[PDB]
C-alpha cells in the first residue's frame, strides 16, 4: 500500500513534494520519518506539496512522510492559562507537557451576520488617552499603529495588566520578535501576576516562515474556545506587518505571481480572515465576545502605506503613536486627532463620557495653537485658557510605565481638569498633585468611588468639588 | 561509501549527481580534489555547500571558489556534516577564510583539532539570560546618549566616509585595553585594502593577541561572502559555551551580507523580493541574530555597521535589521565635513538602556537635558542664519552660546586616529563625561572660546587647551 | 510708529502668502513624486512576471 | 615594480553585454533582469588593482572606472554595485555643468577614504581649511535668495565661497602642477584674494601663474624638493608683490 | 563641434554665457513662483529679463512652415546670430517687448517688427 505512506521527491526551501498520500485530505496534517510535522497543501495529479512546519535540514529524498488523519488544529483547554507555547500547541518553556483533552481547527468559519450583536461593554485598558479619546468595546477590532520604539508593546501590556480583576482572559502573540524580548515580556508578566489568565503565543524569528504565518490563526483559534463557551476573550497580535511579509515569503517560494507592491494578491483576504473572527456573539450564541489588537509598523509615520491602508479598512479603529510627540517626552504618544474608534463610544460609561467631551476640545485647541508659543499674547485667546489648559491637560495625560489606574480614578482627575480646578497649579506640580490626590481619595473618598463603582455615574457635584477643595487645601506648591 | 560526480556546471552553480539512498543532507559540505590526468586539464581543490535535493539523484549547491576548470563526470566527496572550522584557543591572533582555513602564512592548523559545525540551532526560550548591564566604551557620545548593553546587539548606520570602519577600531582598541576580553572579527565583503590595514594597525598596536579574523574577501563568490558572517558567529559562540566568558563580535558590513544573499537567490532562481532582494531575507536575517544572544554562561555582544545605500532608510536590508538592535547609531557626512568626529548625530541615535533605573537618574536628566537644549538650538538657526543673533531673547541666546560647546564638546580624539591627525587619543570614563555636561550645562565654562572644545578628552583638557591659547 | 506699524504688517502678510504659495508647491510636487514612482513599481512586478514566465 | 594607470570607459556597457549574453544562455535573471554573479564580476575585476609590498617589488596599479546613470538615479543596481566596490566616488553633475562650473565634481557627494595619504603635507596644510569654508557656504547657501541684509559673517562665509568656486574652476586639457595648486590655494584661503571681485579670480589665478615663472622660484624649488610648505614671510611677501602690480578692473 | 578652436572664442564665449542664463533663468522658477517677482535682487530680475528674450529669439520661422503660418521665413548666417544673441546678452534691446523677438530672422526685424507694434 501506498495510501496512507509516502516518499519524499523533492526539498528546498522549506517546501517538500512527495510520491504517494492517496488518501491524504487537503489541508491536513503529516508526519516525517524524524517526527516533523507538515501541511498537504497542493494535491497535485501525481504528488503532494508540502509545507514543513519546522527544520526542514534534517529532511532528505527518499524518506517515509506519515499519515495522520487530522485536519490542521491546535490543543485548546484552560490547561493553556499560565504557559508560553509555539502556533503548533507545544510549550518552549519546559514546566512538563500540557495535558489538554480538546482540540480546535485552525480554519474556522466566521460567526455569521445574524450571530452577532451590537458591542455595548466597555474595555478598561487603564489608560488615561485610550479609556478618554478612543473607547474601546470588547468584540471590537482596534488598530494600534506607529512607528519603531513608539510604546504598542508597553501599550499592550498595560491593557493586559489591567484586566487583573476582570472577568477577561488575554492571550499574546509574538510574532517575528527576539526570544530575549519574549522572555522579558513574560518575565513582566509574571512579576505582575498576569500569567494567571493570559496565554503567550510565541514565534521567533529564527521560526521557518510558515510558523510565523500560522501563529496568529493559532491565537485565534484558542480564544475561539472560551468565546464559544460564553468568555471574553482578549488577543493582541504584534506584527500583521511580520505575518505579511512571512506570507509573501512562502508565496515567492510557491512560485505564485507577485501582486501590488510585491505583495501576494491575496494579502488582503489574509488579514480580514484573520480579524473576522473577532465578535460580539448574539443571547442565541451566548454572550461570550472576543476583541483584537493588531500592530502595524510604519515608515517615518506614512499611513498610506498598503499593509496600513488594507489593516484600516478592516479594523473598526486606529491608534495612532508618533515618534515626535514620544522623544519630545510625551510617553504615551497617542495623537488623538488622527486617532479615533467607532465602534466604542456606545460601550463607554457616563460619567466618563460626561468629561470626555470637555477633554477633547481642550487638548484639541491646544493642539492646534501650540505653534504660536513663540510669542504669547492675545490675552484668554491664547493665553489664558488655551496655552495652560492645554499644557495641563498634556500633563495629565502622561502615564508611567506598567502602572495602569482605575477608571474612577481617571474620571476623578479628569473632571478636575476639565472644571479649572487645577488652573492655579503649575505646570510641574501637576503629576505630583494628581499622584498625592490618589492617596487622598483611597484615604478619603470611599464614598465617591463606591458611588462611580457602582452607579457607573459622576457623585453629587456639591460633594465632589466640596472634596476637591478639602484636597486642595492640604497641597503644597514646590 | 559511495561518491558524487558533477553534471552541470553554471557558473558558481554546481549540480551533483550520487547513488539512490545516500544523498547528502541539506548544508552538507562537499570535496572535490583532481589531479591533472593530461596536459588539456588543471588541478582543482573546490568546496560545495548542498542547497537543494532536485529529485532524481541530483543535488543543487553553489561553490566556495572558482568553478573555473571544472570537467563534467568529476568525482565528488561527500564529508556528511556541515562546513566545520578550527575553535578554541587555537584560533587567537590567526586570519582565517570563509573553511577555517588560515591565509596569514603563519602554518596550517593541526588536523587533530577540534572543529564545529557553522550550522546551529539557536538557544531555546527556558536557557536565555536577560540582566541588563551597561558596557562601558570610553566615547562621549556613546556613554551618554546611546549607552551599549552587555549581550546586546548594536548597529551603526551611515554612508559612505562617514567613519564606521574608524568607530569600530576604536571600540576594539578600547574595549580590549580597558576589559581585556575576547574579540572577533568578521568582514562580510571586506576590501582587501581595508583588511590589511586592519590586520596591520591590530598587529602593531598589540590587540591581535586576542583576537581571531575571519575575511572572505569581495572577490570571493556570493557563498562565501554569505558564509563568513556564520564562519565567525560560530567561532565567538564556542568562549562562551565552553567557557563563559563574554565575548564581543564586530561584523564589517551586513549590507554586503544581504547583497550576497540576494545574490544567491538570483542564482538559484527564485522570485525577487520587494527591490529585488531575496524572499528569504527575513528569515537568514533572524538565523544570524538570533544566536547572538546572552545565556547563563555568557554572553555575546555584537557591534554591526550597517550601509545606507543613497540615504534610504527604507530599503530593505537597512530596514530589516532594525528589529534586532537595543541601540542605534547614526553617522552624518554634514558633521563629519565639519570636523566632528565621530560624527555620531546625537539626536537621532537611540538607546533602550536610556532609562533612569538603568544609567542613574543623574545620567538620564543630564542626557535629557542636552537633548532637549540640542534640539532647541535646531530650530534657531534658520533665524540666527538671515536676522542678527540679538533678534533672540537672553534665554535663547545662552542657549545657542551652550549648544555651540556642547556639540564641539561631543567630538573626541581616538587612539586611532593618530595615522590620521598626529594627536594622541584619550579613554573618557562616563563618570567624568557626565560631570563634565553637567558642568557645561550649568554654565562654569561660558567664557571659554568655544574653539577649545573641538577634539578635546576630559573637561580639564578643555581648560588645558585655553591656556594654552591665551585665555 | 505708524509706519512701522505698517511694515511689521506688510511683513506679516507677505511671509502668510508665501507660507501658504509653498505648501500648494509642496502638496503638488508630493502628488507627483507619488504618482510618478508607483509607475516604475509595477514596471519592475512587470519585468519579474515576463521573467518567470519565460522560463 | 611599474605603476599602472588603467582606465575602464563604459562597465555599465560591459554589464549590458554581459547581461545579453546570460539571457540568451537562457540563465535565471535578477532585478533589472540582470546575472545574480554580476556583482561578482565587477568585484573580480577591480580587486585586482593594488599596491604591492616592497617584498614583491613596490609595483601598484589604480583604476578608474567609469559608470554612467540615467537621469542622475545613483540607487539603480550597476551604480550601487561599483559604488559599494570601490574606494571613493567622484560625481559631476549636469546642473554645475551648465552653470558655468566645470569640471563639474561635486564636492558634497564625492568621497575619498584614501585621502590625506594621498596628498603632500603643503596640500594636507592648505586643503583642511578649503574643506570648512566649502562646507560653510554650502551650508549657507540655502540663505541667499533671502535678500540682501544677512548677517555681516553669513556674507562674509558666501563671499568667500564665491571665490572659492571660482578658483576651483579649471579649462580644458589645461594641467596645473601641484606646487603651483598648493600656492594658489594657500592665497586663496589666507584672504589674499578677499578684496579682488569675483569676475577677476581667474585672470589673477592667470597672472599669478606667469608671475611665479619670473619671480618666486625659490617658493616652487623648495615644495618640489622638500613637500612641504615654505616659509609664511617669504610667500606672503611674494604675494603682496604680486598684488600690488596686478590690475583691478 | 563646439570648441574655441573648432568656432572661435566670440562663438564660443556667446554660447555658453547664453547657456548659464537661461541655466540660471530655469532655476530661478521655483522661487518666483513661491516668493513673487519683486522679491528677487537686482542682478535676478535683469537675468530674467535677459532670459526671456533670449528664449524668445531662439525661436525662428522655417520655410516649410509656410503651409502653417503665412510668414514667409528667413534664413539668418552664423555671423548673425552670434552678432545678434552678443547685442541681447550686451542690454541693447532690453526697451524692446518680449513679444518682439519671436519668430523672427535677423535682430533687425526685432526692431521692424517693435516698430510694428509701436514700440
Ligand atoms: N509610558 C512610558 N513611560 C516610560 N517609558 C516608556 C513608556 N512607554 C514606553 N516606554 C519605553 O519606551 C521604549 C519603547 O519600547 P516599546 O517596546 O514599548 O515600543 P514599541 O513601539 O513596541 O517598539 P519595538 O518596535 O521596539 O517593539 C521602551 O524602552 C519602553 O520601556
Ligand atoms: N576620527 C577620525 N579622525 C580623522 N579622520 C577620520 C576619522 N574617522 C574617519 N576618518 C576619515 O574617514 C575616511 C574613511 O572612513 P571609513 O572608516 O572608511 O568610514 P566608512 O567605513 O563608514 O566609509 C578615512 O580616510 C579617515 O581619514
Ligand atoms: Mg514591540
Ligand atoms: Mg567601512
Amino acid at each position: 500500500q501506498v495510501s496512507d505512506v509516502g516518499t519524499v521527491i523533492q526539498v528546498g526551501d522549506g517546501i517538500a513534494r512527495a510520491h504517494g498520500l492517496d488518501n491524504v485530505m487537503s489541508g491536513e496534517l503529516v508526519e516525517f520519518a524524524n517526527g516533523v510535522m507538515g501541511m498537504a497543501l497542493n494535491l497535485e495529479e501525481n504528488n503532494v506539496g508540502i509545507v514543513i512546519l519546522g527544520p526542514y535540514t534534517g529532511i532528505k529524498e527518499g524518506d517515509e512522510v506519515r499519515r495522520t488523519g487530522r485536519i490542521m488544529e491546535v490543543p485548546v483547554g484552560e490547561a493553556l492559562i499560565g504557559r508560553v507555547v509555539n502556533p503548533l500547541g507545544q510549550p518552549v518553556d519546559g514546566l512538563g507537557p500540557v495535558e489538554t483533552t480538546e482540540t480546535r481547527p485552525i480554519e474556522s468559519p466566521a460567526p455569521g451576520v445574524m450571530d452577532r450583536r451590537s458591542v455595548h461593554e466597555p474595555l478598561q485598558t487603564g489608560i488615561k488617552a485610550i479609556d478618554a479619546l478612543v473607547p474601546i468595546g470588547r468584540g471590537q477590532r482596534e488598530l494600534i499603529i506607529g512607528d519603531r520604539q513608539t510604546g504598542k508593546t508597553s501599550v499592550a501590556i498595560d491593557t493586559i495588566i489591567n484586566q487583573k480583576d476582570q472577568n477577561m482572559i488575554s492571550i499574546y502573540v509574538a510574532i517575528g520578535q527576539k526570544e530575549s524580548t519574549v522572555r522579558t515580556v513574560v518575565e513582566t508578566l509574571r512579576k505582575h501576576g498576569a500569567l494567571d489568565y493570559t496565554i503567550v503565543v510565541t514565534a521567533s524569528a529564527s521560526q521557518p516562515a510558515p510558523l510565523l504565518f500560522l501563529a496568529p490563526y493559532a491565537g485565534v483559534a484558542m480564544g475561539e474556545y472560551f468565546m464559544y463557551k460564553g468568555k471574553h476573550v482578549l488577543v493582541v497580535y504584534d506584527d500583521l506587518s511580520k505575518q505579511a511579509a512571512a506570507y509573501r515569503e512562502l508565496s515567492l517560494l510557491l512560485r505564485r505571481p507577485p501582486g501590488r507592491e510585491a505583495y501576494p494578491g491575496d494579502i488582503f483576504y489574509l488579514h480580514s480572515r484573520l480579524l473576522e473572527r473577532a465578535a460580539k456573539l448574539s443571547d442565541a450564541k451566548g454572550g461570550g465576545s472576543l476583541t483584537a489588537l493588531p500592530f502595524v509598523e510604519t515608515q517615518a509615520g506614512d499611513i498610506s502605506a498598503y499593509i496600513p491602508t488594507n489593516v484600516i479598512s478592516i479594523t473598526d479603529g486606529q491608534i495612532f503613536l508618533q515618534s515626535d510627540l514620544f522623544f519630545s517626552g510625551v510617553r504615551p504618544a497617542i495623537n488623538a486627532g488622527l486617532s479615533v474608534s467607532r465602534v466604542g463610544g456606545a460601550a463607554q460609561i457616563k460619567a466618563m463620557k460626561k468629561v470626555a467631551g470637555t477633554l477633547r476640545l481642550d487638548l484639541a485647541a491646544y493642539r492646534e495653537l501650540e505653534a504660536f508659543a513663540q510669542f504669547g499674547s492675545d490675552l484668554d485667546k491664547a493665553t489664558q485658557a488655551k496655552l495652560a489648559r492645554g499644557a495641563r491637560t498634556v500633563e495629565v495625560l502622561k502615564q508611567d510605565l506598567h502602572q495602569p489606574i482605575p477608571v474612577e480614578k481617571q474620571v476623578l482627575i479628569i473632571y478636575a481638569l476639565t472644571r479649572g480646578f487645577l488652573d492655579d497649579i503649575p505646570v510641574e506640580d501637576v503629576r505630583r498633585f494628581e499622584k498625592e490626590f490618589y492617596l487622598f481619595l483611597d484615604q478619603n473618598g470611599q464614598h465617591l468611588l463606591e458611588h462611580i463603582r457602582t452607579t457607573k455615574d459622576l457623585p453629587n457635584e456639591d460633594d465632589l468639588n466640596k472634596a476637591i477643595e478639602a484636597f486642595k487645601k492640604t497641597f503644597v506648591v514646590s | 561509501m559511495t561518491r558524487g560526480r558533477v553534471i552541470q556546471v553554471m557558473g558558481p552553480v554546481v549540480d551533483v549527481k550520487f547513488e539512490n539512498g545516500h544523498l547528502p543532507a541539506i548544508y552538507n559540505a562537499l570535496k572535490i580534489q583532481h589531479k591533472a590526468r593530461n596536459e588539456n586539464e588543471v588541478d582543482i581543490d573546490l568546496t560545495l555547500e548542498v542547497a537543494l535535493h532536485l529529485g532524481d539523484d541530483t543535488v543543487r549547491t553553489i561553490a566556495m571558489a572558482s568553478t573555473d576548470g571544472l570537467i563534467r563526470g568529476m568525482e565528488v566527496i561527500d564529508t556528511g556534516a556541515p562546513i566545520s572550522v578550527p575553535v578554541g584557543e587555537v584560533t587567537l591572533g590567526r586570519v582565517f577564510n570563509v573553511l577555517g582555513e588560515p591565509i596569514d602564512l603563519e602554518g596550517d592548523i593541526p588536523a587533530d583539532a577540534r572543529r564545529d559545525p557553522i550550522h546551529r540551532p539557536a538557544p531555546k526560550f527556558e536557557e536565555l539570560a536577560t540582566e541588563v548591564e551597561i558596557l562601558e566604551t570610553g566615547i562621549k557620545v556613546v556613554d551618554l546618549l546611546a549607552p551599549y548593553i552587555k549581550g546586546g546587539k548594536i548597529g551603526l548606520f551611515g554612508g559612505a566616509g562617514v567613519g564606521k570602519t574608524v568607530l569600530i577600531q576604536e571600540l576594539i582598541h578600547n574595549i580590549a585595553q580597558e576589559h581585556g576580553g575576547i574579540s572577533v572579527f568578521a568582514g562580510v565583503g571586506e576590501r582587501t585594502r581595508e583588511g590589511n590595514d586592519l590586520y596591520h594597525e591590530m598587529k602593531d598596536s598589540g590587540v591581535i593577541s586576542k583576537t581571531a579574523m575571519v575575511f572572505g574577501q569581495m572577490n570571493e563568490p556570493p557563498g562565501a561572502r554569505m558564509r563568513v558572517a556564520l564562519t565567525g558567529l560560530t567561532m565567538a559562540e564556542y568562549f562562551r559555551d565552553e567557557q563563559g566568558q563574554d565575548v564581543l563580535l564586530f561584523i564589517d558590513n551586513i549590507f554586503r551580507f544581504t547583497q550576497a544573499g540576494s545574490e544567491v537567490s538570483a542564482l538559484l532562481g527564485r522570485m525577487p523580493s520587494a527591490v529585488g532582494y531575496q524572499p528569504t531575507l527575513a528569515t537568514e536575517m533572524g538565523q544570524l541574530q538570533e544566536r547572538i544572544t546572552s545565556t547563563a554562561k555568557g554572553s555575546i555582544t555584537s557591534i554591526q555597521a550597517i550601509y545606507v545605500p543613497a540615504d534610504d532608510y527604507t530599503d530593505p536590508a537597512p530596514a530589516t535589521t532594525f528589529s534586532h538592535l537595543d541601540a542605534t547609531t547614526n553617522l552624518e557626512r554634514k558633521l563629519a565635513e565639519m570636523g566632528i568626529y565621530p560624527a555620531v548625530d546625537p539626536l537621532a541615535s537611540t538607546s533602550r538602556a536610556l532609562a533612569p533605573e538603568i544609567v542613574g537618574e543623574e545620567h538620564y536628566q543630564v542626557a535629557r537635558k542636552v537633548q532637549q537644549t540640542l534640539q532647541r538650538y535646531k530650530e534657531l538657526q534658520d533665524i540666527i542664519a538671515i536676522l542678527g543673533m540679538d533678534e533672540l531673547s537672553d534665554e535663547d541666546k545662552l542657549v545657542v552660546h551652550r549648544a555651540r560647546r556642547i556639540q564641539f564638546f561631543l567630538s573626541q580624539n581616538f587612539h586611532v586616529a593618530e595615522q590620521f591627525t598626529g594627536q594622541p587619543g584619550s579613554y573618557v570614563p562616563v563618570k567624568e563625561t557626565v560631570r563634565g555636561f553637567k558642568e557645561i550645562l550649568e554654565g562654569k565654562y561660558d567664557h571659554l572660546p568655544e574653539d577649545a572644545f573641538r577634539l578635546v578628552g576630559r573637561i580639564e583638557e578643555v581648560v588645558e587647551k585655553a591656556k594654552a591659547m591665551g585665555v | 510708529l505708524d509706519a512701522k506699524a505698517s511694515e511689521h504688517a506688510a511683513r506679516m502678510t507677505a511671509m502668510k502668502n508665501a507660507t501658504d504659495n509653498a505648501n500648494e508647491l509642496i502638496r503638488t510636487l508630493t502628488l507627483s513624486y507619488n504618482r510618478a514612482r508607483q509607475a516604475a513599481i509595477t514596471q519592475e512586478i512587470t519585468e519579474i512576471v515576463a521573467g518567470a514566465n519565460a522560463l
